[PDB]
RNA sequence: GCGGGGUGGAGCAGCCUGGUAGCUCGUCGGGCUCAUAACCCGAAGGUCGUCGGUUCAAAUCCGGCCCCCGCAACCA
RNA sequence: CCGAGGGUAGGGCCCGUGACUGGGGCGAAGUCGUAACAAGGUAGCUGUACCGGAAGGUGCGGCUGGAU
RNA sequence: CGAUGUCGGCUCGUCGCAUCCUGGGGCUGAAGAAGGUCCCAAGGGUUGGGCUGUUCGCCCAUUAAAGCGGCACGCGAGCUG
RNA sequence: GAAUGCCGGCAUGAGUAACGAUAAAGAGGGUGAGAAUCCCUCUCGCCGUAAGCCCAAGGGUUCCUACGCAAUGGUCGUCAGCGUAGGGUUAGGCGGGACCUAAGGUGAAGCCGAAAGGCGUAGCCGAAGGGCAGCCGGUUAAUAUUCCGGCCCUUCCCGCAGGUGCGAUGGGGGGACGCUCUAGGCUAGGGGGACCGGAGCCAUGGACGAGCCCGGCCAGAAGCGCAGGGUGGGAGGUAGGCAAAUCCGCCUCCCAACAAGCUCUGCGUGGUGGGGAAGCCCGGGUGACAACCCCCCGAAGCCAGGGAGCCAAGAAAAGCCUCUAAGCACAACCUGCGGGAACCCGUACCGCAAACCGACACAGGUGGGCGGGUGCAAGAGCACUCAGGCGCGCGGGAGAACCCUCGCCAAGGAACUCUGCAAGUUGGCCCCGUAACUUCGGGAGAAGGGGUGCUCCCUGGGGUGAUGAGCCCCGGGGAGCCGCAGUGAACAGGCUCUGGCGACUGUUUACCAAAAACACAGCUCUCUGCGAACUCGUAAGAGGAGGUAUAGGGAGCGACGCUUGCCCGGUGCCGGAAGGUCAAGGGGAGGGGUGCAAGCCCCGAACCGAAGCCCCGGUGAACGGCGGCCGUAACUAUAACGGUCCUAAGGUAGCGAAAUUCCUUGUCGGGUAAGUUCCGACCUGCACGAAAAGCGUAACGACCGGAGCGCUGUCUCGGCGAGGGACCCGGUGAAAUUGAACUGGCCGUGAAGAUGCGGCCUACCCGUGGCAGGACGAAAAGACCCCGUGGAGCUUUACUGCAGCC
RNA sequence: GAGCUAGCCCUGGCCAGGGUGAAGCUGGGGUGAGACCCAGUGGAGGCCCGAACCGGUGGGGGAUGCAAACCCCUCGGAUGA
RNA sequence: UGGUUCGUGGAGCCAUGGGGGAAUCUGGGCGGACCACCGCCUAAGGCUAAGUACUCCGGGUGACCGAUAGCGCACCAGUAC
């Protein structure tokens, strides 16, 4: 049946994106915990 | 059948 | 006259529509429309403020002039009368002697081609605007502002109609559509007739889809519910209301009254509707 | 299994707070009426379901027995 | 080919009968009240409506076939 | 109770005998025929249907007879539900 | 050494289940160390409103070629969406950006919030909507509306000519809109041709034929033609379109109107440029100087902003046009022509799937367009088939039980069973014909029947064309022919009678319930006078509503019909300027501490003092409630009648053993041979009853009862047959489970149901196919139940707070 | 976290074919004029049959599945809530 | 109402949301209700090293670990998945 995961890409972009992120609190501190942490990437990649 | 929910033993599929 | 049909389907039994008799005009006035923001009972949080509202026919907005005072003197023509879907009157469209286009709502009798005009010396006669002061007193009037130059509020549906009963001071007694007595401000305008389209309380919606196409989402009774959702919710089959009958937020609904005490119009209305 | 009840012929007070049994109907005698009913004047009839106990004294307070309605009997 | 009639299917009319049920007629001495005939003790009757164990009552309007 | 699946039906049997029938008997208030009652006997047999989830029961039509119980109220790693 | 311990490794089950749609294969020839599996050829089968083709999303080199086969591939592999390497994606016109706006988002002004932040007008952002200029063919191993060829077109810059009051983010027009139905004329697409072009073919009994087989087009600027869309002209006045205005709007006047004119699309033609089959020969070459013509069918597409009707009344903004303001009229704009200029991103490939979403090369899921032919009434249905694409990545044998899916069946025909569950039957079209009841529509495809193919003959009407021929479309009558059978295959209702519930079409527990549940039009009560009530929010601010009592909120009831009784004592709500109580505050009789004292400080009675509560009334489609005992009639029985106790008042109409009746399979009647169910009645209703509505009700229902007809493998009662498995051989090779095991029966014993203890009996060692009685077999630390001063949802006149309101 | 699901908002798209035949309109009849009746035309509808599409009624299979909800047969809606 | 050991307590002190509201030393606060006496201190403006805390970073040292240990990572790890 129809599943769960829908790829969409400007849907990925905008819902957690580096610039969704940045817009509000809970985002910045999204983005220090995972520079902190050492993440290679700090937002899903997206084609564009 | 165990099966729905009234009993529970011996009798019915995988769900758990 | 409401249009009947004969029953060919369940639903065509009962179902009634207007006649459209008075209607002259079936498409609006380009300069006069404006798009309607459908909300869907959401406000800006984007919460649901107004249950099971939603799904109605797409609209244009036709702007209704409700401040005739701002054009005294002027004489119009009445040149149609058409239908507007954001109200249960029919509105007119009146081309003044300026060439300026204004839609008033449509009073009972108004004929096309006649003249109007507001003022503080206009005749008294159906579709004309005077402050509430000059108009003789039980002369029967409708598109009445409540205070001076804010705009028309009262008795503005289908068929209404407020009676001014008397003068006292700077301020006239109106008889509400409700029954209400109220004080309103003399300098107040109101057009002379009630509202056209009576026979509008006479329509049988007649199936459930007729109140999908007007926007009306299906009302679900408290009694139908969980008590996690509602007062009357639960119990194990059919079920009394068990308490004295609520609304889904928990006040009484059979007759506790709501309007506030210290209301600084109180001192302006003379007698609590009637029936 | 728990609850209430049993008193003139009928239906009910009094029992809680021990000493005194009362109300309406009915029944009996006499009036009024041609007569009956209605109405009016009088009167009679109950040892309080039963046995046992407490008490100076028990319809009344406490036990047993008989009886009469009433409520309950759920989870499997 | 038609064709007595047989067969299948669905209708219409009549008759008889049916748990139960509705009122009706009649029946020497049942029970309740007293509606009507006198102004019958609330004048009667009346079409309708509503109500009530029962006769009846009451409303609205009508008739005199109503007394004084 | 870190699970011994719970009524009935179906299927498949198997055992007991306090025996429903069939075989053998004594007593009879056993004339015959047909019963009654008790004893011996478990080899085999013990129908089809209407109602009800029913077990049971009632009823219809038959029958030599239409037995009663046990097997985790026999039998859901055999089915049904 | 144990923690259903943790991590890892390795066992058992086991050469066992399985190898993923039952669309299907066979041979020959190649390649290679090796071939059922790769390549080629022939034969066979499968899809063909797809299982073909083209877009979009998502994926991200999977594309092409060479070389490879360790792993991946459910087997194999020489093959591959796999490994390595090289190559491949070309645009002014396609799509998106350098254009516009929608919801929404953001947000100079402004508002609000302890902080973080929340709002918010304009503006900005935001598309699969508006707007905007490219069609056909060729070419590569792999891209092409992109390269090339042909023929077209757009914008920007500059210049020349001609014309004009030029000029805008400002004004106006326009853009600009629904649903259903639909005209005329076209095009896409298709069928036929005895006409035109073509390599050939004559078989096996016949045919050298008006034979068979193949093809008979595509694009195109100006002009022209056909068909449509859009559009009146002039003048005078003017106070409105937030400046102006010659524009637009409004008034008047003359002319023009189902026209015409002008303008804009579509289609046709059109200079020109392309394409071009079968068959043969090795993707190519030929065919070929290929031919390219006539008739018919014909769109849901085009003309289009077409027409009519209806109510539920159907975006915005820019481009474009017009008007003017600053400004400037050496300018500028418009029109024609010429030269120049024209950027960024995407483009490979898969795309109903082996490349997307499902851990898998997974029988599932995924939006748009094209989707040929014949026949069946139509069609995208069904059968077969074209183009094109596939045989589904284990095979070979065998011919058991048993399972799955399928076919048939003597006699019977529901006897099966909880239940006709399942499976039969019926089945399309045309014609005849059709009952109760009804809200007059319906019930209705009621029911039930007859017809159905082919051949010949006669003939009525339509479309195109011409009025005729031809083609095509609807029919009518007569005479015949064959079979068991003519919708001859495939697709395609079993029916009736009678109850319960719900009026109806709808909605629901994604994944055990689709219902009688929810909703529903309709009915009633109640709140709300507008800065409404109510709702979300600390607020600002929103929704309500750019609505105004014929409106909006809340509540119950649930089409419709006939109805909806009695109780206001308690609770709720409503009304009540009195009285009672009442907090902070006022008041300050009178006390107290301290100081030499002035004073400073503390307690404090009467009395005044809101809402709330008390109290007085109202109120039921507000919460709710609507009796008991005893007696009585000229047979009996039963009580119209009476007595008395109690209540706020004692259940009315209607209905009743009911979706409610315990006793109960009540009793009686109907249906049956037989009826715990069903239907009709009765009424001692354990424990119906009137908007948690009462009693009905045509129509409707994948709802739940009962009965009958039809027909059957449901059954008596089973039999045979088909295929996919199961079985055997080759390949690959799991699983839960598992203290170890050298693991029998009886009768006992044992923690009470023993392979494991006792006594006896029985038994050579090891497997394979089968069946399920035991291993208190497996699975899941029992959901039931209790316990825990364990948890959570929910309720209220439990306690205590808080919001909110007074 | 609303790329699943639920509602709403904005903007697009989709629904073969066949049947039934409301209003209106026209003509005719009728009447003082009417209502009304008849025929034709018309093409309404939470109308009817049935693909796509959306569902998930009954049964069977599946149950270490093809699948952590699937397959087959059957069945509901299919211009509308 | 908060702070303090102080939970309304005999409840001062410090701070302050609301109301009322002075004085400039003969002024004002405090010494745990209050009063007297006796003392202490000068509110309603601001700044100020050092001694104190921490360990991303560097170094020294362990009756610290020694690849299931020691950081999650001795190794291309906040990676693969
Ligand atoms: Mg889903
Ligand atoms: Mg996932
Ligand atoms: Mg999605
Ligand atoms: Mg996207
Ligand atoms: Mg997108
Ligand atoms: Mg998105
Ligand atoms: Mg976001
Ligand atoms: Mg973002
Ligand atoms: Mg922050
Ligand atoms: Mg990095
Ligand atoms: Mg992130
Ligand atoms: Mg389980
Ligand atoms: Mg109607
Ligand atoms: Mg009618
Ligand atoms: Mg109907
Ligand atoms: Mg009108
Ligand atoms: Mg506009
Ligand atoms: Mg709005
Ligand atoms: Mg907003
Ligand atoms: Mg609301
Ligand atoms: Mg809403
Ligand atoms: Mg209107
Ligand atoms: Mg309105
Ligand atoms: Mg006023
Ligand atoms: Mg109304
Ligand atoms: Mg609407
Ligand atoms: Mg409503
Ligand atoms: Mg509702
Ligand atoms: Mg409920
Ligand atoms: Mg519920
Ligand atoms: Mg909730
Ligand atoms: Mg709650
Ligand atoms: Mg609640
Ligand atoms: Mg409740
Ligand atoms: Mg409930
Ligand atoms: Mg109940
Ligand atoms: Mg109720
Ligand atoms: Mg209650
Ligand atoms: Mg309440
Ligand atoms: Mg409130
Ligand atoms: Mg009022
Ligand atoms: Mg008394
Ligand atoms: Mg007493
Ligand atoms: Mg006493
Ligand atoms: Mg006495
Ligand atoms: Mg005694
Ligand atoms: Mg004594
Ligand atoms: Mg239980
Ligand atoms: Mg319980
Ligand atoms: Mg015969
Ligand atoms: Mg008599
Ligand atoms: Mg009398
Ligand atoms: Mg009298
Ligand atoms: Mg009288
Ligand atoms: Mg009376
Ligand atoms: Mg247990
Ligand atoms: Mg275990
Ligand atoms: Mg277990
Ligand atoms: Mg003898
Ligand atoms: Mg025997
Ligand atoms: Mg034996
Ligand atoms: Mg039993
Ligand atoms: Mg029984
Ligand atoms: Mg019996
Ligand atoms: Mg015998
Ligand atoms: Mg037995
Ligand atoms: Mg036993
Ligand atoms: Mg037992
Ligand atoms: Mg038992
Ligand atoms: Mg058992
Ligand atoms: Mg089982
Ligand atoms: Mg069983
Ligand atoms: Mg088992
Ligand atoms: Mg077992
Ligand atoms: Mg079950
Ligand atoms: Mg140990
Ligand atoms: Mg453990
Ligand atoms: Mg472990
Ligand atoms: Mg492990
Ligand atoms: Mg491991
Ligand atoms: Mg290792
Ligand atoms: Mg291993
Ligand atoms: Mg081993
Ligand atoms: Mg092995
Ligand atoms: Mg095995
Ligand atoms: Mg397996
Ligand atoms: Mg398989
Ligand atoms: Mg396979
Ligand atoms: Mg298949
Ligand atoms: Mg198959
Ligand atoms: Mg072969
Ligand atoms: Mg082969
Ligand atoms: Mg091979
Ligand atoms: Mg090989
Ligand atoms: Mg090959
Ligand atoms: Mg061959
Ligand atoms: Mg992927
Ligand atoms: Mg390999
Ligand atoms: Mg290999
Ligand atoms: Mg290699
Ligand atoms: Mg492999
Ligand atoms: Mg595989
Ligand atoms: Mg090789
Ligand atoms: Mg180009
Ligand atoms: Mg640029
Ligand atoms: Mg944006
Ligand atoms: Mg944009
Ligand atoms: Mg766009
Ligand atoms: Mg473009
Ligand atoms: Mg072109
Ligand atoms: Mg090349
Ligand atoms: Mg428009
Ligand atoms: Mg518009
Ligand atoms: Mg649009
Ligand atoms: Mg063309
Ligand atoms: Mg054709
Ligand atoms: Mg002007
Ligand atoms: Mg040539
Ligand atoms: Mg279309
Ligand atoms: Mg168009
Ligand atoms: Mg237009
Ligand atoms: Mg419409
Ligand atoms: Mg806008
Ligand atoms: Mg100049
Ligand atoms: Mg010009
Ligand atoms: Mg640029
Ligand atoms: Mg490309
Ligand atoms: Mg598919
Ligand atoms: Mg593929
Ligand atoms: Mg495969
Ligand atoms: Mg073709
Ligand atoms: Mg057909
Ligand atoms: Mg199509
Ligand atoms: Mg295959
Ligand atoms: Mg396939
Ligand atoms: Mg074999
Ligand atoms: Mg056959
Ligand atoms: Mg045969
Ligand atoms: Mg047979
Ligand atoms: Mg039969
Ligand atoms: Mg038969
Ligand atoms: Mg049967
Ligand atoms: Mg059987
Ligand atoms: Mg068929
Ligand atoms: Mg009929
Ligand atoms: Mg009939
Ligand atoms: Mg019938
Ligand atoms: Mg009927
Ligand atoms: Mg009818
Ligand atoms: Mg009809
Ligand atoms: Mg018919
Ligand atoms: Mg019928
Ligand atoms: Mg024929
Ligand atoms: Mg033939
Ligand atoms: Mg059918
Ligand atoms: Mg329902
Ligand atoms: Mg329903
Ligand atoms: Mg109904
Ligand atoms: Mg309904
Ligand atoms: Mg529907
Ligand atoms: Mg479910
Ligand atoms: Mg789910
Ligand atoms: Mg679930
Ligand atoms: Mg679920
Ligand atoms: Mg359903
Ligand atoms: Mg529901
Ligand atoms: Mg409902
Ligand atoms: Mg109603
Ligand atoms: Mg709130
Ligand atoms: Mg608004
Ligand atoms: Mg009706
Ligand atoms: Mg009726
Ligand atoms: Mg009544
Ligand atoms: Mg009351
Ligand atoms: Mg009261
Ligand atoms: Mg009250
Ligand atoms: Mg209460
Ligand atoms: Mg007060
Ligand atoms: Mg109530
Ligand atoms: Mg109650
Ligand atoms: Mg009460
Ligand atoms: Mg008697
Ligand atoms: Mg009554
Ligand atoms: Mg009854
Ligand atoms: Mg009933
Ligand atoms: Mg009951
Ligand atoms: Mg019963
Ligand atoms: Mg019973
Ligand atoms: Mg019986
Ligand atoms: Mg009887
Ligand atoms: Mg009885
Ligand atoms: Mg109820
Ligand atoms: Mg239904
Ligand atoms: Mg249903
Ligand atoms: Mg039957
Ligand atoms: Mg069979
Ligand atoms: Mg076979
Ligand atoms: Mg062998
Ligand atoms: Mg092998
Ligand atoms: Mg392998
Ligand atoms: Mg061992
Ligand atoms: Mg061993
Ligand atoms: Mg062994
Ligand atoms: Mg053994
Ligand atoms: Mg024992
Ligand atoms: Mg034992
Ligand atoms: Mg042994
Ligand atoms: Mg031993
Ligand atoms: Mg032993
Ligand atoms: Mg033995
Ligand atoms: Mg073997
Ligand atoms: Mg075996
Ligand atoms: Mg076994
Ligand atoms: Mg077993
Ligand atoms: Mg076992
Ligand atoms: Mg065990
Ligand atoms: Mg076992
Ligand atoms: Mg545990
Ligand atoms: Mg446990
Ligand atoms: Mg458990
Ligand atoms: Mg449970
Ligand atoms: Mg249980
Ligand atoms: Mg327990
Ligand atoms: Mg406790
Ligand atoms: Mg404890
Ligand atoms: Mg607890
Ligand atoms: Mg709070
Ligand atoms: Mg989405
Ligand atoms: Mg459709
Ligand atoms: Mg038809
Ligand atoms: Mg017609
Ligand atoms: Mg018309
Ligand atoms: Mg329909
Ligand atoms: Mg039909
Ligand atoms: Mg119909
Ligand atoms: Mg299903
Ligand atoms: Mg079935
Ligand atoms: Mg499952
Ligand atoms: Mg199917
Ligand atoms: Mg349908
Ligand atoms: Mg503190
Ligand atoms: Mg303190
Ligand atoms: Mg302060
Ligand atoms: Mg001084
Ligand atoms: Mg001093
Ligand atoms: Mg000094
Ligand atoms: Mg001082
Ligand atoms: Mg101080
Ligand atoms: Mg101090
Ligand atoms: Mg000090
Ligand atoms: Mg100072
Ligand atoms: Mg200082
Ligand atoms: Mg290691
Ligand atoms: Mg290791
Ligand atoms: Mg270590
Ligand atoms: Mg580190
Ligand atoms: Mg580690
Ligand atoms: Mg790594």
């Amino acid at each position: 049946m129809k599943r769960t995961w829908q790829p969409n890409r400007r849907k990925r972009a905008k819902t957690h994106g580096f610039r969704a992120r940045m817009r509000t609190p809970g985002g910045r501190k999204v983005l220090k915990r995972r520079r902190q942490k050492g993440r290679w990437r700090l937002t899903p990649a997206v084609r564009k | 059948s165990p099966g729905n929910c009234a009993s529970c033993s011996n009798s019915a599929s995988a769900n758990c | 006259a409401v249009k009947k049909f004969k029953p060919y389907t369940p639903s065509r039994r009962f179902m009634t529509v207007a006649d459209f008799s008075e209607i002259t005009k079936t498409e609006p006035e380009k300069s006069l429309v404006k798009p309607l923001k459908k909300t869907g009972g959401r406000n800006n949080q984007g919460r649901i403020t107004v249950r099971f509202r939603g799904g109605g026919h797409k609209r244009l907005y036709r702007i209704i002039d409700f401040k005739r005072w701002d054009k005294v003197g002027i004489p119009a023509k009445v040149a149609a009368i058409e239908y507007d879907p954001n109200r249960s009157a029919r509105i007119a469209l009146l081309h003044y002697v300026d060439g300026e286009k204004r839609y008033i709502i449509a009073p009972d009798g108004l004929q096309v081609g006649q003249q109007v005009v507001a003022g503080p010396d206009a005749p008294i006669q159906v579709g004309n605007a005077l402050p509430l002061r000059f108009i003789p007193v039980g002369t029967v009037v409708h598109a009445v502002e409540l205070e001076p130059k804010k705009g028309a509020k009262l008795a503005r549906a289908a068929g209404t109609s407020a009676q001014i009963q008397g003068r006292e001071g700077d301020y006239v007694i109106l008889r509400l559509p409700s029954g209400e007595l109220r004080k309103v401000h003399g300098e107040c305008y109101a057009t002379v007739g009630a509202v056209g389209n009576a026979d509008h309380k006479n329509i049988v919606l007649g199936k459930a889809g007729r109140s999908r196409w007007l926007g009306r989402r299906p009302h679900v009774r408290g009694a139908a519910m969980n008590p996690v959702d509602h007062p009357h919710g639960g119990g194990e089959g059919r079920a009394p209301r068990g308490r004295p009958p609520a609304s889904p937020w928990g006040w009484q609904t059979k007759g506790l009254k709501t309007r506030k005490r210290r209301k600084p119009s109180s001192r302006f209305i003379i007698a609590r509707r009637k029936k």
